[PDB]
C-alpha cells in the first residue's frame, strides 16, 4: 500500500495556504463587501466542505504521525474550521424560537377562528332567529281546537183553522144545494102564481 | 397555481389545528431529550462505577459519552429526517387530483356558497313569500271557524225546523195539532181545494142566473100586492 | 359506509415511527461499537458486566418511556381522529358529488374572511326556508281537507233544504171567485 | 517508502481532480450561479496549482502563542536560538506566520431567512385575524324575519213558511166567506119567499 506520514503542522499549513489562495482569488472575482445570503457566502461554505471532501479523501491513502494513524485529522480540519466562525448567535437563534412558537400559536389561533367563529355566529342566529316558532308553533299549537213556542202553536192554530173551514164548508155544500133547488122551484112558481 | 403543497399545508394546518411540522418536531425534540437525559444519566449513574478495585478509571468514560452521543445524534437525526419526510409526503399529503377538482373539503363545510347575491336575494325573497302565505292561511283558518259555527247552527236550526213541520203539519204534534186524523185522512189538500172550489163555482153560476135583491123583493111585493085569499079554514 | 375503515393512516404513522426508533437503536444492541468506545475499560470484566446491565437498562427504559411519550403526543394532538377523519374525507370526496357547482373556487382562500361566514349563513337559511315551507305546506293540506268536509256538509245543507222545500210544495180561480163574490156582494140587503 | 514532496502532489492533486468531478456530477442544478461560479474558481484553482502558485510544501510557520500540556523545554550551549541563513554573496529570522480571512457561518443565514419567513408569515396571520374579528363583529347582518253565511237565515225560512200559511189561510178565508155570504143571499131570498104563502089554504 501507500503511506504518506503527516505532522499536524504540515496538514494545517497546507490547509491554511489553500485558504490563502482561495481568499486571493475570491478577492478578484468580487470586492470585499461580505454578508450576502444565498450568494457569495454560499460559495464560501461550499468551498469549506469542498476542502473537507478533498482532505478527508486524502487521509484515506495517507496517515498522520502525531496521534494514532489518521485519527484527529478531521478534528484539526474542524478546529481550523471553528477557528473561523459559526458562533451560534444566541440572540438570532432566540428570535428563531420566539417566532417559531409564535408562528405555531398564531396558526392554531387562525384555525380555531376559521371554524369556531363562523359556527358560533351561525349558532347564535339559528338559535335566536328561530323564534318564528313562537309565532309559528303558537299558531299550530292553536290550530287544534276542541215565546217562540207561542208563535209555533199559533201558525198551528192557523192550520187547524183551515181544517175547521174544511169541515164547515163540507157540511154547508149539500145544504146550499138543497135550498138552491127549493128557491129555483119557487122562482118557477112565481111565474105560475103559487095558488091552491 | 399558488402551490398544491401549500394548499395541502393550509387545509391540513386547518384540519389538524396545528402545523404538520409541529408533530414531527415534538417527536424529535422528545427523543433527543431522552438521548440527553440517558446520556448524562449513563455518565452520572455510572460515575459510582469508575473505580474497579485499585486503580482509577475516572479518566476513560467521557470519550464514550461524547462519541456515542454525537454518533446517535447524527444517526437518529437523519433517521427521523427520513421519518418526517415519510410523514409529510405519504401520511400528511393530499392528492393534487382532489385539490384541482375542487372536490376536497372539510367538516367546516356543511356550508354551500356561490354568487352570494343570488342566494341572499332569492333566500330572503322566498322566505318572505312563505311568511305572508302563513298569515293568509291563518286568516283562512279563522274563516273555517266562521263556517263551522254556521254549519252547526244550521244543523240545529234545520233539524228543529223540520221535525217541527212534521210535528205540526202532519198532525203528528206534541202540544197542538193532533186534533183528529179525520181532517188529514184525505191527505192531498190540493185535490180537496180544487173540488170544493169548482163545485162552488157551479153554485156561483146557479145563482148568477140573475134576479137579484130588487128583482126578487120587487117581484114578491108585486105578487102580494096582487092580493089573494083571507080567511079560510 | 365510512370508507377505508377510517384507519390505514395512523397505523402507518405508528409503523414508520417505531421502525425508525428500533432501527436507530441498532448500535446499542451491538456491543462492537462499545468495544470501539471503551477499548480498555470495556475489556475489564467488572466494567463490561456494568455496561451490560446498563446497556440492557438503556434499551428497556429508552424504548418504554419513548413509546409512552409517543402515545402522550398522540393524545396531545388527538391525531387518531384527525387522520381517520382525513382518510374518510378523502374517499368521500372521491365518491360524492360532481355537478351541482358550475365553476369552483380555490380552497386555500380567495379572500375568505367573509365567504366562509356568508356561506354558512346562506346555507343554514336555506335549511330554514326548507322546514318553513314544509310546515306551511302542512297548513295548506289540513286547510284544504277541512274545506272539503265543510263544503261537503254545506252541499248537504242546500241539498236537504231544497229537497224538503219541493217536498212540501208537492204536499201543499182566485180571479173568477173574486168576481163571483163581487157580483154577489152587489146585491146588498136591508 | 519515503515521505516525499512530489508524491504528495500526485495524491493530493488526484483528490482534487476527483473532487471537481464529483462536484460536476452534483452540478445538475445549473441555474444556481453559485455552482457555475464555484466550478470556475475551482478549475482555475487546480490549474493555478498544478502550474505553480508560490512556495508550497514542508516547513511550518511560527506557532505564535503555544497551547499544549506537553510544552516543556530544556537545552544548553552549542548554537543559540539565533537562526537564519547567510554566506552566499548577493542573494532575516524568516517569520511570515499564519494569516486568516475569516468567513461567516451558515446558522446565521438560516436564522436570517427563517426570521424573514416567520415575520412575513406571522404578519399575514395576525392580519387575517384582524379581518376575522372586524368582519365578525361588523358584517354579521342579523337575518330579520317578521310575519304580519250566504242567503240563509231563520227569518228567511220562517218568512217562507209563514208566507205559505198566510197565502193559504187567506184563500181559505175567501172560500169560507164566499159560502157564508152565499147562504146569507139564499137566506134573504127565502126570508121574502117564505111570507108570500105563510101558509094559507
Amino acid at each position: 500500500v501507500d503511506k504518506l506520514d503527516i505532522t499536524q503542522k504540515q496538514l494545517r499549513f497546507l490547509h491554511k495556504q489553500f485558504k490563502e489562495i482561495i481568499d486571493e482569488k475570491v478577492r478578484t472575482a468580487l470586492p470585499e463587501s461580505s454578508e450576502d445570503d444565498q450568494v457569495s457566502q454560499e460559495i464560501q461554505l461550499q468551498l469549506d466542505q469542498f476542502l473537507m471532501d478533498v482532505l478527508e479523501m486524502a487521509g484515506e491513502s495517507m496517515n498522520v504521525v502525531d496521534a494514532g494513524k489518521g485519527t484527529t485529522v478531521k478534528s484539526v480540519i474542524q478546529e481550523v474550521q471553528k477557528e473561523y466562525t459559526e458562533p451560534f448567535d444566541v440572540e438570532l437563534n432566540e428570535k428563531v424560537r420566539k417566532l417559531y412558537q409564535e408562528w405555531e400559536d398564531e396558526t392554531v389561533k387562525v384555525s380555531k377562528l376559521r371554524r369556531e367563529a363562523p359556527q358560533v355566529a351561525v349558532s347564535e342566529y339559528t338559535k335566536q332567529e328561530n323564534q318564528l316558532l313562537e309565532e309559528i308553533d303558537s299558531l299550530i299549537a292553536k290550530m287544534d281546537s276542541s215565546k217562540t213556542q207561542e208563535y209555533w202553536n199559533q201558525v198551528a192554530n192557523q192550520y187547524g183553522s183551515i181544517l175547521t173551514s174544511l169541515k164547515e164548508i163540507n157540511d154547508k155544500i149539500p145544504t146550499h144545494e138543497s135550498k138552491q133547488k127549493r128557491l129555483r122551484l119557487l122562482l118557477d112558481l112565481i111565474e105560475k102564481e103559487v095558488a091552491t | 397555481a399558488t402551490t398544491p403543497t401549500m394548499q395541502s399545508t393550509s387545509l391540513l394546518t386547518e384540519h389538524l389545528g396545528y402545523p404538520p411540522i409541529s408533530l414531527v418536531d415534538d417527536i424529535i425534540n422528545a427523543v433527543n431529550e431522552i438521548m440527553y437525559k440517558c446520556t448524562n444519566a449513563m455518565e452520572k449513574y455510572l460515575m459510582q462505577r469508575n473505580i474497579i478495585g485499585k486503580k482509577d478509571f475516572s479518566d476513560e468514560i467521557k470519550i464514550g459519552t461524547a462519541k456515542l452521543e454525537s454518533l446517535l445524534e447524527n444517526s437518529v437525526d437523519k433517521n427521523f429526517d427520513k421519518l418526517e419526510l415519510y410523514v409529510l409526503r405519504n401520511i400528511l399529503s393530499i392528492p393534487s387530483d382532489l385539490l384541482e377538482e375542487n372536490r376536497f373539503r372539510l367538516l367546516h363545510h356543511e356550508k354551500l356558497v356561490l354568487t352570494d347575491s343570488a342566494t341572499r336575494a332569492h333566500t330572503d325573497t322566498s322566505i318572505e313569500q312563505k311568511l305572508q302565505e302563513i298569515e293568509r292561511q291563518y286568516q283562512l283558518n279563522v274563516m273555517l271557524r266562521d263556517r263551522i259555527q254556521n254549519t252547526k247552527e244550521l244543523l240545529t236550526e234545520v233539524v228543529q225546523f223540520k221535525k217541527k213541520v212534521i210535528d205540526l203539519l202532519r198532525c203528528d204534534d206534541n202540544l197542538t195539532t193532533a186534533l183528529h186524523e179525520l181532517w188529514d185522512d184525505l191527505k192531498p189538500l190540493d185535490v180537496a181545494v180544487k173540488l170544493i172550489t169548482t163545485r162552488l163555482k157551479q153554485i156561483y153560476l146557479e145563482n148568477e142566473e140573475f134576479y137579484s135583491i130588487d128583482q126578487v123583493n120587487r117581484l114578491v111585493k108585486r105578487y102580494n100586492e096582487l092580493r089573494n085569499t083571507s080567511i079560510v079554514r | 359506509g365510512m370508507e377505508g375503515t377510517e384507519h390505514i393512516r395512523f397505523q402507518r404513522l405508528v409503523q414508520v415511527c417505531n421502525k425508525a426508533l428500533e432501527e436507530s437503536i441498532r448500535k446499542l444492541q451491538s456491543w462492537e461499537k462499545i468495544h470501539e468506545c471503551f477499548p480498555n475499560y470495556g475489556q475489564t470484566r467488572e466494567g463490561i458486566e456494568n455496561l451490560t446491565v446498563c446497556q440492557q437498562q438503556v434499551i428497556k427504559l429508552w424504548s418504554n418511556l419513548s413509546r409512552v411519550e409517543f402515545d402522550a403526543i398522540f393524545h396531545e394532538r388527538s391525531i387518531e381522529e384527525k387522520l381517520n377523519q382525513l382518510d374518510d374525507l378523502i374517499n368521500k370526496a372521491r365518491s360524492i358529488d360532481t355537478s351541482s357547482s358550475s365553476k369552483k373556487l380555490r380552497k386555500i382562500d380567495d379572500l375568505r374572511p367573509l365567504e366562509l361566514i356568508e356561506g354558512n349563513l346562506q346555507g343554514a337559511k336555506e335549511s330554514t326556508l326548507e322546514r318553513i315551507n314544509n310546515k306551511l305546506q302542512i297548513i295548506k293540506e289540513s286547510n284544504e281537507a277541512l274545506e272539503t268536509n265543510l263544503k261537503d256538509l254545506n252541499d248537504n245543507i242546500f241539498q236537504e233544504l231544497d229537497q224538503l222545500q219541493q217536498v212540501y210544495d208537492d204536499m201543499l180561480p182566485d180571479e173568477t171567485i173574486k168576481q163571483a163574490v163581487s157580483d154577489m156582494i152587489i146585491e146588498s140587503r136591508q | 517508502s519515503f515521505a516525499q514532496d512530489l508524491k504528495m502532489k500526485q495524491l493530493m492533486n488526484w483528490c482534487l481532480i476527483r473532487a471537481l468531478r464529483k462536484l460536476e456530477i452534483k452540478n445538475s442544478q445549473n441555474k444556481s450561479e453559485s455552482r457555475k461560479i464555484t466550478l470556475t474558481i475551482l478549475k482555475d484553482f487546480v490549474r493555478d496549482i498544478r502550474k505553480g502558485s508560490h512556495d508550497i510544501d514542508w516547513x511550518x510557520x511560527x506557532x505564535x502563542x503555544x497551547x499544549x500540556x506537553x510544552x516543556x523545554x530544556x537545552x544548553x550551549x552549542x548554537x543559540x536560538x539565533x537562526x537564519x541563513x547567510x554566506x552566499x554573496x548577493x542573494x532575516x529570522x524568516x517569520x511570515p506566520p499564519i494569516k486568516l480571512a475569516k468567513i461567516p457561518n451558515e446558522k446565521n443565514i438560516q436564522n436570517k431567512e427563517n426570521a424573514k419567513i416567520l415575520e412575513e408569515k406571522i404578519k399575514t396571520i395576525k392580519n387575517e385575524i384582524e379581518q376575522w374579528s372586524k368582519d365578525l363583529s361588523d358584517v354579521k347582518i342579523p337575518s330579520y324575519e317578521l310575519p304580519k253565511l250566504t242567503a240563509t237565515t231563520k227569518e228567511s225560512i220562517h218568512s217562507d213558511f209563514q208566507k205559505r200559511v198566510d197565502g193559504l189561510q187567506e184563500t181559505t178565508r175567501l172560500l169560507k166567506s164566499s159560502s157564508i155570504l152565499l147562504n146569507e143571499t139564499a137566506g134573504m131570498k127565502l126570508q121574502r119567499l117564505n111570507g108570500c104563502i105563510v101558509k094559507k089554504r
